[PDB]
């Protein structure tokens, strides 16, 4: 949904508890992240990342 | 002469009139709200959407931009607004 792409399309007077919805998962879905493994004296065997 | 002084107390129990003198009312909104009201029935739903910019846009399209049964006496879709004449 467009809205839910941004919030700003939602009227807070008309829809608040679905802007404030929205607006509370765009800003607390956590952030994904990495990190190393293996041992660089071996093959990969990644694809993409 | 009651009513009338009744409902200009809500619009301005709401809505404070030094800051608010220079916005455009919109019409169909407004006959709507005061109809309802000396009806004896709520119109809390109308304040919200008192006054419009007449210069970005119609009284109907800015009523379009909320595409729902406002109320049994006042539908509005996604092009269009139904209500009884008055």
């Amino acid at each position: 949904p467009p809205g839910f792409l941004n919030p700003q399309l939602i009227n807070p007077q008309q829809a608040p508890l679905l802007r404030a919805f929205a607006e509370h998962i765009r800003a607390n879905w956590p952030q994904p992240s990495e990190f190393g493994y293996g041992s660089t004296l071996q093959g990969s065997a990644n694809l993409f990342i | 002469h009651d009513r009338a002084l009744a409902f200009v107390g809500v619009l301005t129990q709401r809505y404070p009139l030094t800051q608010n003198a220079q916005r455009y009312t919109n019409p169909l909104v407004l006959g709507a709200a005061f109809g309802d009201f000396l009806n004896a029935r709520s119109i809390d739903i109308f304040l919200d959407r008192l006054f419009y910019g007449p210069t970005q846009e119609s009284p109907i399209t800015s009523i379009t931009k909320f595409p729902y049964q406002w109320t049994i006496d006042f539908n509005v879709t996604a092009d269009s607004v139904r209500t009884p004449a008055g």
